[PDB]
């Protein structure tokens, strides 16, 4: 992982993403979402993640 | 017959019933300050609460 001043950005697009995966694991201390609910990210479509 | 413009009474009163009809109905698009202007998908996007 990179520093917090050079910090990695990385760009997905054009795939089908499973969140679920994501808030079933437990290793993650914080998982704190502000514009959606983190339960309906399987229900929505986007673009330029 | 010929000269136009001589009812502007009865044109202005449609134009004014119009324009104000017309605002109405285009003042359905502000956000108002929240974070869409449509509702169905503040609905489908987050939580109740």
């Amino acid at each position: 992982f990179a520093s917090v001043y050079a910090w990695n950005r990385k760009r997905i697009s054009n795939c089908v993403a499973d969140y679920s995966v994501l808030y079933n694991s437990a290793s993650f201390s914080t998982f704190k979402c502000y514009g959606v609910s983190p339960t309906k990210l399987n229900d929505l479509c986007f673009t330029n993640v | 017959s010929s000269t136009a413009s001589a009812l502007g009474k009865l044109q202005d009163v449609v134009n004014q019933n119009a324009q104000a009809l017309n605002t109405l109905v285009k003042q359905l698009s502000s956000n108002f300050g929240a974070i869409s202007s449509v509702l169905n998908d503040i609905l489908s996007r987050l939580d109740p609460p």
